[PDB]
């Protein structure tokens, strides 16, 4: 009938509408984890002081 | 397919992002991006997933497979996204939005709650990450640079001059200088933190280089930290050296005919692993490959139909 | 820079010379209880800052509260702001900024 | 100001009917003054030719000629008045129903 | 001739007409301003209720939007040429960032020469003497409302 | 076709002869204007000269459009000779009004030596004490390319037009939008 | 600037100026406006006494009425500042006597320019100040019924 066609028509796009992952921004954070914030997002990877030279090998195979 | 040592991607007003290669001018893949325009795109450190952000959503695309759809998408913000970035280990993603909020997104599908929100009084344009992944730079349209430290919750506010909006800011990987440009073309350079131990985040004004009489669009360093390329609205790009900040090489795309009258601006630039060849994306519906010594271009890519205002170019670490 | 700018200088001098005369009529306008409802989008706290803004614009202490600007400098700043491309592009399409 | 407008054709009127318009105002200028009473005999013989030449497109010129033409007959005296009535009888034979 | 308005609050318009009356008096007794013939045109405003009114009809005046529209259509020029160019270069004009909109906006004003109003005022002048007189009045009458409007804070001047 | 005899006389030296030439030219145009409306007024033109002066513009445009390029070209050089021959205000005023009438027309201004002869008409109306027309022509020259001579000329015209503030704006244009240390002290 | 000591000093100068040369518009107006500026300074001070604003409000009302009768054509500012004190400080008995004599003294054909302001505050909930408005409005109708 009329709505019968629409019911199966709506299912057609439902198969292709589940191929995307959506992540919403919830208003939550580690507000009370003030002390724990020193390592959650404060790793502070102070390293790579020694430098390394290059031989232009990145573009050696490109051209 | 992103299973190559070097990949190149361009996007703009054409609603489609083209994937290119430096070896030849053929287009490997065409991905679709509807009802939005790409502001800036960057690839994850794992080199298996790319991020495109524009107008309240950050669509994520796959590289290993051939999927022209945004498999992963983010929502929640109400304005445009100025720029995106990732941690060196790919733990968290920091995004700068036009809604005056600089926030950090978490890549783990669990209740880690590693997200932090920073609020400023003016919309921001550029977001930069310190090479030690402990500090962060926020620049708004009021000309005030906010140095945000991840260890603490307080950020120092530095403004060289008001009434002028800044567009870009970058830090060299070798952590030697710290440059930024504003809406008048002045490129301010400050010496970065020397306190590697406790992150004393001290800054001093090193030099000012008067150039780019028109608008300044983007400034970026090089992996070897010996070159500094600044984009401009006068269809010219100037490469600066780190020894005495002199003009190393001047690049221009002007045709020399008065009948064109600024046919297209020059938006973005990127360096290679060896800092020898640079990739530039102008608003003339095409992108060019340049060389820092001969000046003359190397290759040209013209697969786009509209202007392109963003490009991503990364290769192997060794070079 | 000819007839337009010179005329603007003349008008601004008159208004600043008669600041009280034009301030009294505006005060009777804003402080009207049955007429300030459309501008209300304490109760009269917003009406205070509106009068303060008008008084600043009649003394030159509008762009920067630190210093006082004379008429030729105040007019010059207004002209730059009104014709700047950054401000014009943000306007509504129906406003016809390009016209 | 309307007379000055027609001399320069501010309305961008096509030249097909611009010439009768500019000719009409020139004739009426020397027709509203009693000083040029000697020229009133022959100016009317030229006005009646314009209406005859045009036909149905002379209606818009009626609000200009008629108020002055009727006034002249009232003030003029002599053998001119008997001549003007015959000319006035020819104008009403060209424009038929618009003399209301 | 009047203009019977409905669903509009005209009490505010009555109060700004009184303000302009004060400004005319201030410019009238100024020797340097009276000689230049500076004044602000006003129209009668008679409110009838909280949402109705009666605005006087000012003769011999036409809006700027209709004035330009007639000139462009006579010259076989599309009314929205500038708008079409911006959409052609970037269809998502409303979603562009602040810096990107400047590039599109600046490109449109460079490819089209804006002189429609300049030529319009001359083609409607019977002679050159009248043309110069009207242009002088236009320049020094727009300046008065720009400064007075700035103090009053007028907006939405489309 | 017979206008060449009326135009190309070259025997006019006295002021009265120029006046006689003008009325002969005006009378000739009404005689053959390719329009019965204008021909009917030819009889009154002989018996009344002032009614033929205001009809000069209407009569001229009627015949000028009919003529081809070769015939109308001879008229243009005759007008140029008439303008650069005498200094009578009355004769120049009639020709000055003819130029303005053509500009308002949709067919464009009549061709002349250089860009419809704006330079020639601009300096011709200066001595006729008609500065409203002179200012208009000077602005047209400025729109093509600004020169120090034009900027100096604009200051002089506005000063004698009782617009001291308008002339002041011209100076500020050269202060910032022109080379420095170039403004003449005069 | 206007301080707790500057204001008493300048009032002495303005008061002496009025008596030396009366019938001067710039003399009465300057003294009257200063008193109006004096009460505002004290009003902001105590919000962050009834008998502390009384010595300034009464002379201010009397000063404005003198200036109104002295301008006769360009007194829009003067006739408007009276309403500000009348509608805000007119509920005290001491102010009523100064207002009632001023209205009778000045010409009736001066309140026409301020008709919209008077109609706005007809519904004031203070009977002492509310009824005073009605008398002059009726008087305006007596002489100019077609304007109100």
């Amino acid at each position: 009938s009329n709505t019968a066609q629409r019911l199966e028509r709506l299912r057609k796009e439902r198969q292709n509408q589940i191929k995307c992952k959506n992540i919403q921004w919830k208003e939550r954070n580690s507000k009370q984890s003030a002390q724990e914030l020193k390592s959650l997002f404060e790793k502070k990877s102070l390293k790579e002081k020694p430098p390394i030279s290059g031989k232009q090998s990145i573009l050696s195979v490109r051209l | 397919v992103g299973s190559d040592p070097v990949i190149l991607a361009t996007a703009g007003y054409d609603h489609t992002v083209r994937f290119w290669q430096a070896h030849s001018g053929i287009c490997t893949r065409t991905v679709q991006h509807q009802d939005s325009q790409v502001n800036a795109l960057e690839v994850t450190p794992d080199r298996s997933m790319i991020a495109a952000a524009g107008y309240q959503h950050i669509r994520m695309y796959d590289l290993n497979s051939n999927n022209p759809n945004p498999i992963i998408s983010y929502d929640g913000v109400n304005k445009n996204i100025a720029s995106v970035g990732f941690h060196e280990d790919g733990r968290w993603m920091y995004t700068g939005g036009e809604d005056c909020t600089a926030r950090i997104w978490d890549l783990r599908s669990r209740n880690l709650q590693c997200q932090r929100i920073f609020q400023v009084n003016a919309p921001i344009n550029c977001v930069c990450l310190h090479p030690n992944q402990a500090e962060l730079i926020v620049g708004d349209q009021s000309g005030a640079i906010h140095i945000w430290d991840l260890k603490t919750d307080h950020n120092e506010q530095l403004i060289p001059e008001p009434e002028v909006s800044i567009t870009s800011a970058h830090i060299d990987p070798d952590a030697s200088y710290m440059a930024a440009v504003n809406s008048t073309g002045n490129c301010y350079v400050w010496n970065l933190t020397g306190g590697i131990g406790d992150e004393v985040t001290q800054l001093i004004p090193k030099t000012k280089i008067p150039a780019h009489t028109r608008y300044a669009l983007q400034c970026r360093f090089s992996p070897d930290s010996t070159l500094l390329a600044t984009c401009s609205a006068d269809q010219t790009c100037k490469i600066w050296r780190t020894s005495n900040f002199s003009l190393m090489t001047e690049l221009s795309i002007k045709s020399g005919n008065p009948g064109e009258s600024s046919r297209g601006w020059m938006w973005g630039c990127a360096f290679s692993g060896d800092s020898q060849y640079i990739v530039t994306a102008s608003s003339d519906n095409l992108a060019r490959l340049w060389c820092v010594e001969t000046g003359e271009i190397k290759r040209e890519y013209g697969g786009h139909q509209k202007a392109v205002v963003c490009l991503a170019f990364n290769d192997s670490v060794l070079g | 820079d000819g007839n337009y700018r010179i005329t603007c200088h003349t008008v601004m001098e008159v208004l600043r010379e008669h600041k009280d005369s034009v301030m009294a009529v505006l005060e009777a306008f804003v402080y009207d209880p049955l007429l300030n409802w459309r501008l209300m989008d304490a109760l009269n706290k917003k009406a205070i800052q509106i009068i303060n803004r008008v008084r600043d614009k009649l003394t030159g202490r509008d762009f920067s509260h630190d210093d006082t600007l004379d008429v030729p400098t105040q007019v010059e700043l207004l002209i730059k702001q009104a014709t700047s491309h950054e401000n014009l592009c943000q306007c509504y399409i129906g406003w016809c900024p390009f016209w | 100001y309307s007379t000055s407008e027609m001399l320069v054709n501010m309305g961008n009127l096509p030249l097909d009917e611009f010439y009768p318009a500019v000719s009409m105002v020139a004739l009426m200028r020397i027709f509203r003054d009693q000083s040029l009473s000697h020229h009133h005999t022959m100016v009317v013989q030229a006005i009646t030719f314009i209406f005859k030449s045009l036909g149905l497109k002379c209606v818009q010129f009626l609000p200009q000629v008629m108020p002055t033409f009727l006034n002249v007959i009232r003030v003029c005296d002599g053998a001119i008045r008997e001549f003007l009535f015959q000319q006035l009888g020819m104008l009403v034979s060209f424009v038929k129903s618009h003399i209301r | 001739v009047f203009l019977l308005k409905g669903h509009e609050d005209l009490r505010q318009d009555e109060r700004v007409m009184q303000l302009f009356g004060l400004v005319n008096t201030l410019l009238a007794n100024d020797p340097t301003s009276l000689r230049k013939n500076l004044s602000i045109q006003r129209y009668a405003v008679i409110p009838l209720s909280t949402n109705s009114g009666l605005i006087g009809w000012v003769p011999h005046c036409d809006t700027l939007h209709a004035l330009i529209r007639d000139y462009r259509e006579k010259k076989k020029i599309l009314l929205n040429i500038e708008h079409r160019i911006m959409l052609r270069m970037a269809p998502d004009y409303d979603h562009l960032t602040l810096m990107q909109k400047v590039e599109v906006f600046e490109h449109a004003v460079n490819n089209t020469a804006g002189d429609d109003l300049a030529k319009l005022l001359w083609l409607k002048s019977p002679s050159s003497e009248v043309w110069f007189d009207r242009r002088t009045n236009y320049t020094r009458s727009l300046a008065v409302m720009s400064m007075v409007g700035y103090i009053l804070g007028l907006g939405d001047r489309h | 076709i017979n206008l060449q005899k009326a135009w190309g006389a070259a025997r006019r030296v006295s002021k009265d002869d120029w006046l006689e030439w003008l009325r002969r030219l005006s009378l000739e145009l009404l005689k053959d204007s390719s329009s019965p409306s204008l021909r009917s007024c030819w009889a009154l033109a002989q018996a009344y000269n002032p009614m033929a002066r205001d009809l000069f513009n209407a009569a001229f445009v009627s015949c000028w459009s009919e003529l081809n390029e070769d015939q109308q070209d001879e008229l243009i050089r005759s007008i140029e000779l008439a303008l650069t021959s005498q200094d009578i205000a009355e004769v120049t005023q009639t020709l000055l009004n003819l130029a303005e009438f053509m500009e308002h027309s949709d067919k464009g201004p009549l061709p002349l030596r250089d860009d419809n002869g704006i330079v020639l008409l601009g300096e011709r109306a200066a001595k006729c004490r008609a500065y409203a027309k002179a200012l208009h022509y000077k602005e047209l020259e400025f729109q093509k390319g600004p020169t120090p001579a034009i900027l100096e000329s604009l200051i002089s015209i506005n000063n004698k037009l009782q617009q001291p503030e308008a002339a002041a704006g011209v100076l500020e244009y050269a202060m910032k939008h022109f080379g420095e240390l170039e403004i003449q002290a005069t | 600037g206007i301080n707790e000591s500057t204001i008493p000093k300048v009032l002495q100068y303005y008061s002496a100026a009025t008596e030396h040369d009366r019938s001067w518009y710039k003399a009465w107006h300057a003294w009257a406006v200063m008193n109006f500026e004096a009460v505002l300074h004290y009003k902001h001070q105590n919000q962050a006494l009834s008998k502390t604003l009384l010595m300034y409000t009464v002379p201010a009302v009397q000063g404005f009425f003198r200036s109104i009768s002295l301008s006769r054509g360009n007194n829009l500012q003067d006739t408007l500042r009276v309403l500000t004190l009348w509608f805000d400080y007119g509920h005290w008995p001491d102010v009523n006597e100064a207002l009632v004599e001023g209205v009778k003294a000045i010409q009736i054909d001066t309140w026409l320019q301020v008709i919209p302001q008077l109609i706005a505050r007809i519904d004031t909930p203070r009977p002492l100040v509310g009824r005073l408005i009605h008398q002059l409005l009726t008087d305006i109708g007596r002489y100019h019924p077609q304007a109100l």
